[PDB]
């Protein structure tokens, strides 16, 4: 929501195809393609850099070898920041075989280093690969670049990788692969970098004609794919754009994008599609929900997009997406914002439209990319190609203010309360100071614009009614204001309050609330413009002034409220599960009437307030209008809630009980105990001593998901051959395991291998080995079972489980079982058939059992019990 | 019924509160001091409290039916519905359509030539005696036109240069015609012969890429009639190619970045734009297309069978026709044209106003007793047999008198529904009673609506300077609670709820104690913001299609639904689009459970007992195994590979499907002892 739409640059170059096709070049300047900027012979285009210094496009010097013909360069780019390079490419060479010529494509990587020249540059001569217009999209990634082929073999595609100067490589889907004819593989390309190894992606528009988008991973020795998803409609194209984009700032790619400007039900504004990457290949979904659009047939929405990033300082990236048909043919852009993890929010904050006097552009948006600062002022810049020309729009700073407001006479003394009529109005003089600092800055930075700024302030006194409780003294009027300085240190001023001797209402306290906004926007130089508040922007701050209530004639009104709480039901409380979090509050009043009561509560981060609101029906139950403001309090860590019970009266030594519900978040950061108090008094405020807090401790757990499988590489083996008792022919249970849990927790790994059964050993000198991971410390103990009569016990069940014969447990600890690690091992020892014998039968079957586990507490598994932390294995010994 | 106050002044803010709510006009009906506001109740509570039923302002909706004389229009009637519509009620008008018979046809052969379409032009090139003979029995003298299409000229569809481009034809080189897109070849004429004739002329072409470029050659088609010409009556086409088609964005392969405008402009009817021009989106002809009244009959090979037929879902009026590779059988699917062509009555409406929302219902001929849903899908009608469409109007708030149309796609008869914004309420005038509101002020059903600075119910009170003892009597809810629930200064009994100029906030009520701000949020937004649903007073009123505390399920429909059209698969309830997988099985739509061990054991048994016959153990089978499904086919997934029950190892994948223990095998022709 901060998108210049005033002091912008624009760089109008008339080179025929100009402004098609654009990128982020090294943050100092950018790079614009021009395909269609005939050279030569039907030849190339032709590429433009432009600086911000100057509103001017320098055309770039390039080696165009004569054996590139009609390639229209420009068409596709690519710029990595690693160290900063470029990719520009002519993704249409013709190369004439005589009968018929080809397309093959031809790329230049340019920068502060060797203009080198890469498909690379063997003139791919003439005969699977001749019209695959390589280059036709491309993306960077740490192991080098990466252009795409579209018309490989059956216009299957796919994508060649560039090493260090070490001979390519090539991703197509196998033959093997007997679907994916012309559906242009690899149209568009995007990285999808991760705490492990990259990942790539192709864009795949006509997959069966409708549109999938698969996504690659490179495995050591493997390079396989990773998932995939079909379109939701035919023709819709589904697979067109795509950007991988990190709704925090940790790294890893979080999620993903896609295009499909051709798609609808009932209105064709057009289609992106948000699909988070999870980890766990054959599964992969694109809906995590939701899909942005918009209300206008024909727009082509999701034409182009790129990572903005942090703009509006939330620590939740923004992204842009175009859409070049909006309105009459015009151009338009969209501006959405991440929430937390994999989700974007459908409601978009801006739609800069070409309506925004740009004079006369067709449709604009066509492509953009953006995430670098370009023109020098700090923040990130967007550059968002246009017919013709191109334009530049900054990011302008979103800083928000925090308040707070205070009556330096806490109450009213009475004094001037219910006055008289000799002698005069002594308008008593309460005062109200109130404050303004900015505290959330990590963008800006220091230094000039963070800190210095105008503000316009509106302080008003009981507004919602025509009968002003007071006025301000410097201006006399029931309101008044003053602009002011703001800083990063706050700035506080009392202003002084007149009240009129004789008044009715003294029940409902006197309200004063601020509007307060960033007037002029001057600043030093023009290097900041426009500053501006963010979307949360409670600019309507208020605070009360309670009255003496009259308790009487006398009496001396004293204030005397209890309070406690409880959790009915509340049962171990592990986060995962139990998100909201009932508590029944009761209350008394053993004292004075309070009539404005509040209760406010202490709680850590993890969780915050939401309406009840219920019905339908209940109880004996809570009834109550009530009004809750949260705010951080505390140095580090904690945070007050509090809730006023707004409109009417607690008398007597009357009880009453609420219900107040708080959501926790899955991911509550909080000790292994989390603690909350509850304060309460009256609206005149605590006027002595010991406070009347009441407050509970809890045992805190976390939700986790462990599992574990028996993998199919297991020695089902049994056959007839049995004329003696021999030893070797070891049997090997393979067990892998895996967390999709969310959080980093130490486990241990126990197992349970039969061995001697009446001194016959079953199986003997069985250890466990584990591969693909480090030599981990696995522990070894004997234990002999119940010995009930194995004789008949075992004719029930040909099964040999560890019951009967003296099993053997392996604790195999972890250190640190990280999320999503599927370490795996197995177990393997030459199995004797001698105690084959010792039973009296045939086809008998042992049994090896594998449980996984973790302390009891502080952790634990979350849908209500899962044994999936609990597999087998059965082999056969049937040997006649 | 139900009936939630909103600000109550007049008769019309107690209309503006919903469905469920009345007022009452009989004077004398508030208590020594009562609220205004209690005139509007429910209709059952306003008799219970003595309010007369005459005395019972209900605006009600209702439908219009100005039928014509005849000749107006021939099937779609009425003609013309004017509508009076009250917010949040339904107004309900009925749509009779007995369709009649053929109108005069005009058809027009879209046919692809190319190499592979050579023994089709061969068993086609003059086959059209049969087509007029076969167009003899319904309609009469109709019409017959041609339009030939390949390709783009320009590569990567086809290679541009050199002479192969004269000479495309793959080794025979029976002097084919230069490669090309769209060639009018012959107009829409009465004479069958002359057309024949006209067509085995030309020869084939060819191109590059597989797939065909036939999209392009659709618009060009329906766009420019001014130089092809129409009849103003019927106009069918039907595709045929024995290869893919190519749609927008597939054109930046040839470096054209410039989209489908929608008109052919030709020179020689033949294009020569196709090149400066890019393909024509898919949905953009579902629209064009089904304004000129157009509408295409699938029919090429099995092969391309089944991807026309997921085009026959979105564009409607369409065909799918599995034929051989020679379009010898091609005279027959015109008899399975009519057959589901005059067979699909549709009944859909011009883009309407968010402020509007429409539905349907649907009585079909053949047993079909559908209700609530747009379109008129009825696949079960033809010649002269009625059918009925229940059309349902609601709107959200007092719209302006607007007027939209409800056409049947394919269909030039436009029926111009009227629209009218009903919500006003009718009694008396100001000649009746100036004396009570003492002057100051006029009359409406009992109550006085008084001035700009008088106020009261009775006119009798300004608003400076005003208060009385026990006035504030009803001005309290209970002897225990503060005065008009402060927020609200009391005046003349009722209270006066203060303004707050925040975006949202706004108090209301007798006391005024509630407010459009503090209720359930969802999505850092007020009851699901303004899109979703509403506050008032703490319960969220969600818009239509949207329930929960919150808007917080937010859709009744069901995205649960996978391409089985069965909830959530194998097990999980549908909850607020969600699935709710049982056991380990994952999201979104519950198949994959990553977690099972993949059970080939206790299997093994009923393996050889479907497949192979080695004795169904336990007792028989098709009892001790609902793996009912044993397909002749290579299904897979699941590749499984155990033994048998005696020795051999016996081969088997195993696709399971949807719920609990049902599968679908296929076990392997062999064994290995
Ligand atoms: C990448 O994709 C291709 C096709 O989708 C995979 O199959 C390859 O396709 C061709 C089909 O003609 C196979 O036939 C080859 O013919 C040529 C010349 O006639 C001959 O020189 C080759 O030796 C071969 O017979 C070809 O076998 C096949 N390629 C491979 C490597 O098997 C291809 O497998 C995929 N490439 C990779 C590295 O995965
Ligand atoms: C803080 O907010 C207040 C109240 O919203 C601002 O005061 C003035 O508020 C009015 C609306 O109540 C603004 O709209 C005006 O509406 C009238 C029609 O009723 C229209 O004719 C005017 O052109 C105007 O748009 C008004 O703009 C606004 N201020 C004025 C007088 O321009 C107030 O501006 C805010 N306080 C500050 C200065 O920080
Ligand atoms: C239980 O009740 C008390 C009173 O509400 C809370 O203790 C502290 O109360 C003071 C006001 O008396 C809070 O304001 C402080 O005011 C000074 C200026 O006088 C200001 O400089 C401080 O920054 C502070 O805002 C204070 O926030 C609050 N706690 C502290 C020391 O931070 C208390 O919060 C309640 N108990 C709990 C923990 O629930
Ligand atoms: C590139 O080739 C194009 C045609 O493919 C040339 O455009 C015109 O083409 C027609 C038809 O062959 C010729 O008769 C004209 O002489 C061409 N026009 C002009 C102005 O020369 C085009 O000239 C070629 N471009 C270049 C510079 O080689
Ligand atoms: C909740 C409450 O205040 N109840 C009161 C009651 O105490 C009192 O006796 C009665 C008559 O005055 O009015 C009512
Ligand atoms: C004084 O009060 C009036 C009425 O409240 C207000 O409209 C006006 O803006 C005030 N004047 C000044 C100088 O603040
Ligand atoms: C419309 O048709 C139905 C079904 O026959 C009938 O019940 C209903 O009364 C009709 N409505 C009108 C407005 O005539
Ligand atoms: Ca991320
Ligand atoms: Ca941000
Ligand atoms: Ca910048
Ligand atoms: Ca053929």
């Amino acid at each position: 929501f901060n998108l210049d739409t005033e002091e912008l640059t624009a760089f109008r170059v008339d080179s025929a195809g100009f402004g098609d096709s654009v990128v982020q070049y090294a943050n100092s300047w950018v790079v614009v393609g021009a395909p269609q900027k005939i050279t030569a012979a039907n030849q190339t285009g032709g590429l433009y850099q432009c600086g911000y210094s100057t509103g001017a496009c320098e055309p770039i010097g390039l080696q165009v070898p004569p054996e590139a013909v009609n390639m229209s360069l420009g068409l596709s780019l690519a710029s990595t920041t690693s160290p900063s390079q470029l990719l520009a490419c002519g993704p249409t060479v013709h190369h004439e075989c005589g009968r018929n010529m080809y397309l093959t494509g031809l790329c230049f990587l340019l920068g502060p280093t060797q203009l080198t020249q890469r498909l690379p540059v063997s003139r791919q001569e003439c005969p699977e690969l001749e019209m695959a217009q390589e280059g036709f999209s491309a993306v960077f990634t740490p192991d080098g670049p990466v252009l795409g082929a579209v018309g490989s073999f059956t216009w299957s595609g796919g994508a060649f990788l560039y090493p260090p100067n070490m001979s390519p490589t090539f991703i197509n889907m196998s033959q093997e692969n007997v679907d994916m004819r012309d559906s242009y593989l690899g149209y568009s390309t995007e990285l999808a970098l991760w705490k492990g190894v990259q990942s790539l992606v192709l864009g795949a528009p006509r997959y069966q004609h409708t549109g999938k988008a698969v996504i690659f991973t490179q495995v050591s020795r493997q390079w396989r794919m990773k998932a995939e998803v079909t379109g939701t409609q035919i023709g819709s194209y589904f697979g067109a754009s795509l950007c991988s984009v990190d709704v925090d700032s940790d790294g890893s790619t979080d999620l993903v994008l896609i295009g499909a400007p051709h798609y609808y039900e009932q209105t064709r504004g057009g289609q992106v599609s948000v699909c988070p990457l999870p980890r766990g290949w054959r599964r992969w979904w694109c809906d995590a929900v939701l899909y942005g659009e918009q209300g206008h047939p024909w727009g082509r929405f999701g034409a182009a997009l790129t990572v903005l990033g942090d703009v509006n300082g939330d620590k939740l990236t923004d992204v842009v997406i175009g859409a070049p048909g909006e309105e009459e043919n015009r151009g338009a852009v969209y501006l959405f914002h991440g929430v937390l993890g994999p989700s974007i929010s459908p409601s978009h904050s801006q739609r800069i439209a070409g309506s925004q006097l740009s004079s006369r552009l067709q449709y604009f948006g066509q492509a953009l990319s953006g995430g670098q600062d370009l023109t020098q002022d700090g923040l990130v810049d967007l550059a968002v190609g246009a017919r013709g020309q191109v334009l530049l729009l900054r990011t302008r700073p979103v800083l928000w203010v925090g308040v707070s407001m205070q009556f330096i006479p806490a109450e009213i003394p009475r004094s001037a309360f219910e006055c008289r009529e000799q002698v005069v109005s002594e308008q008593t003089l309460v005062q109200s100071n109130i404050c303004l600092y900015i505290d959330k800055r990590s963008k800006n930075l220091l230094g000039s614009r963070d800190l210095q700024s105008s503000v316009t302030l509106d302080l008003a006194l009981d507004p919602g009614r025509l009968s002003p409780r007071a006025t301000f003294q410097e201006t006399k009027n029931r309101s008044l204001s003053r602009v002011r300085v703001l800083g990063l240190k706050a700035h506080c001023e009392n202003f002084n309050l007149l009240l009129p001797s004789c008044v009715e209402d003294s029940v409902t306290p006197i309200t004063l609330r601020l509007n307060f906004t960033l007037v002029g926007k001057p600043l030093l130089a023009f290097r900041n413009l426009r500053p501006m508040l963010a979307a949360d922007a409670q600019r309507y701050f208020t605070a009360s002034l309670p009255f003496e209530k009259n308790c009487g004639a006398d009496h001396i009104c004293q204030d005397n409220l209890g309070i406690s709480f409880s959790f009915p039901g509340l049962k171990s409380l592990l986060v995962g599960s139990n998100l909201e979090l009932n508590a029944e509050v009761m209350v008394w009043n053993d004292g004075e009437d309070s009539y404005g009561t509040t209760i406010t509560f202490s709680h850590p981060a993890g969780l915050s307030y939401r309406y009840v609101a219920e019905g339908q029906k209940q109880g004996q139950l809570r009834s109550l209008h009530l009004t809750c403001d949260s705010a951080p309090v505390g140095s580090q860590g904690t945070w007050s809630t509090s809730c006023r019970i707004n409109h009417l009266i607690f008398r007597g030594g009357a009880q009453i009980t609420f219900l107040a519900t708080f959501d926790v978040s899955p991911k509550a950061v909080l000790g292994d105990r989390l603690l909350l108090t509850a304060n309460v008094s009256s609206e005149n405020n605590t006027p002595r001593t010991s406070k009347t807090t009441f407050q509970l401790e809890l045992p805190v757990k976390y939700a986790v998901y462990t599992v574990v499988s028996s993998h199919e590489q297991f020695t089902k083996y049994l056959n007839f051959s049995e004329s003696e008792e021999k030893e070797s022919h070891v049997a090997m249970h393979r067990y892998q395991v895996n967390n999709l849990g969310q959080r980093d927790l130490p486990v241990s790994i126990n197992f349970w291998v039969p061995v001697e059964l009446n001194q016959e050993a079953v199986w003997m000198d069985v250890e466990v080995s584990h591969p693909q991971n480090p030599s981990l410390r696995c522990s070894s103990e004997k234990i002999a079972p119940p010995a009930s009569d194995f004789l008949a016990h075992i004719q029930k069940n040909p099964v040999l489980d560890c019951s009967i014969a003296g099993c053997l447990r392996f604790r195999c600890d972890v250190p640190s079982f990280s999320v999503q690690e599927e370490l795996d091992f197995t177990l393997k020892g030459n199995l004797s058939f001698g105690w084959v014998r010792q039973i009296l039968q045939k086809k008998v079957s042992v049994v090896s059992v594998a449980e996984i586990t973790f302390d009891t507490s502080v952790y634990s598994q979350l849908p209500g019990q899962e044994a999936f932390m609990r597999a087998q294995t059965t082999t056969v010994l049937e040997k006649y | 019924q139900e009936c939630t106050k909103f600000k109550v002044s007049s008769c019309r803010e107690c209309i503006e509160s919903g469905p469920g709510c009345t007022w009452c006009q009989k004077l004398n009906f508030t208590g020594p001091g009562d609220p205004d506001s209690i005139r509007c109740d429910t209709r059952p509570q306003l008799l219970m409290r003595g309010c007369a039923a005459d005395d019972i302002m209900d605006p009600t909706s209702l439908a219009e039916t100005q039928e014509d004389h005849n000749g107006g229009q021939k099937q779609l009637s009425p003609q013309k519905v004017t509508l009076y519509l009250r917010p949040g009620q339904a107004a309900a008008f009925n749509v009779t359509f007995r369709r009649a018979k053929g109108y005069p046809i005009d058809l027009y052969y879209l046919m692809d030539l190319s190499y592979s379409m050579l023994d089709d032009l061969r068993n086609v090139k003059k086959l059209g005696g049969d087509l007029l003979r076969a167009l003899n029995e319904i309609t009469e003298s109709g019409r017959i036109g041609f339009g030939s299409f390949v390709d783009k000229t320009v590569l990567p569809f086809v290679n541009t240069h050199p002479d192969k481009l004269r000479n495309p034809c793959p080794n025979k080189e029976k002097e084919c015609q230069p490669p090309f897109a769209f060639r009018h070849v012959l107009k829409l004429t009465n004479n069958s012969n002359q057309f024949q004739t006209e067509v085995g002329k030309q020869l084939i072409s060819g191109n590059l890429d597989a797939p065909e470029g036939g999209l392009d050659a659709m618009m060009q088609v329906a766009a420019c009639p001014e130089e092809i010409g129409w009849r103003n009556v019927t106009r069918l086409l039907v595709f045929a190619t024995d290869d893919g088609f190519h749609f927008a964005g597939d054109g930046k392969l040839g470096a054209i970045l410039t989209p489908n405008d929608g008109r052919c402009h030709l020179e020689d009817n033949l294009y020569k734009r196709s090149n400066e021009f890019d393909y024509p989106s898919v949905g953009q002809l579902a629209h064009k297309l089904a304004e000129n009244n157009i509408q295409p009959i699938f029919a090429v090979t099995s092969r391309m069978v089944k991807t026309y037929e997921k085009l026959t879902e979105i564009i409607p009026k369409s065909a799918v026709g599995e034929l051989s590779e020679d379009s010898s059988n091609v005279v027959q699917l015109i008899k399975n044209a009519y057959n589901k062509l005059s067979s699909r009555v549709f009944l859909d409406h011009n883009a309407l106003p968010d402020t509007l929302k429409v539905t349907y219902d649907s009585f079909c001929s053949n047993g079909v007793t559908h209700r609530n849903q747009p379109r008129g899908d009825c696949d079960g009608v033809q010649i002269n047999v009625p059918i009925t469409f229940q059309v349902k109007v609601t709107a959200t708030e007092c719209i302006q008198e607007q007027s939209f149309v409800i056409r049947a796609l394919g269909f030039t008869d436009i029926v111009t529904v009227q629209v009218l914004p009903q919500c006003e309420c009718r009694c008396r005038d100001q000649s009746r009673d100036r004396s009570l509101c003492h002057g100051k002020g006029f009359l409406e059903c009992g109550i006085c609506r008084c001035d700009t600075g008088y106020i009261g119910k009775n006119c009798e009170c300004q608003t400076q300077g005003r208060s009385s003892q026990e006035l504030e009597g009803s001005c309290r809810k209970d002897n225990n609670s503060i005065i008009c629930s402060g927020l609200g200064d009391c005046v003349c009994g009722q209270c006066l709820c203060h303004t707050s100029d925040v975006p949202g906030k706004l108090i209301y009520g007798q006391y005024c104690e509630c407010d459009t701000i503090n209720c359930e949020r969802y999505n850092g937004q007020v009851c699901g913001g303004p899109g979703r649903g509403l506050c008032f007073c703490g319960k969220c009123r969600c818009h239509p299609g949207f329930e929960g505390s919150a808007c917080q399920c937010e859709r009744t429909t069901e995205g649960c639904l996978n391409p089985r059209r069965v909830e959530c698969s194998g097990r999980g309830r549908c909850r607020c689009n969600v699935c709710e997988c049982h056991s380990g099985y994952q999201l979104p739509l519950c198949q994959e459970c990553p977690g099972c061990p993949s059970p080939c054991g206790k299997y093994i048994s009923c393996a050889e007992c479907l497949k192979f016959e080695k004795g169904p153990f336990g007792k028989n089978c098709s009892a001790a195994c609902p793996g009912l499904q044993l397909s002749n086919n290579p299904v897979k997934g699941r590749t499984c590979k155990e033994r048998d029950s005696e020795g051999c190892w016996v081969a088997y994948t195993l696709e399971q499907q949807d719920g609990m223990d049902r599968y679908l095998i296929y076990v392997d022709e062999s064994r290995e002892c």
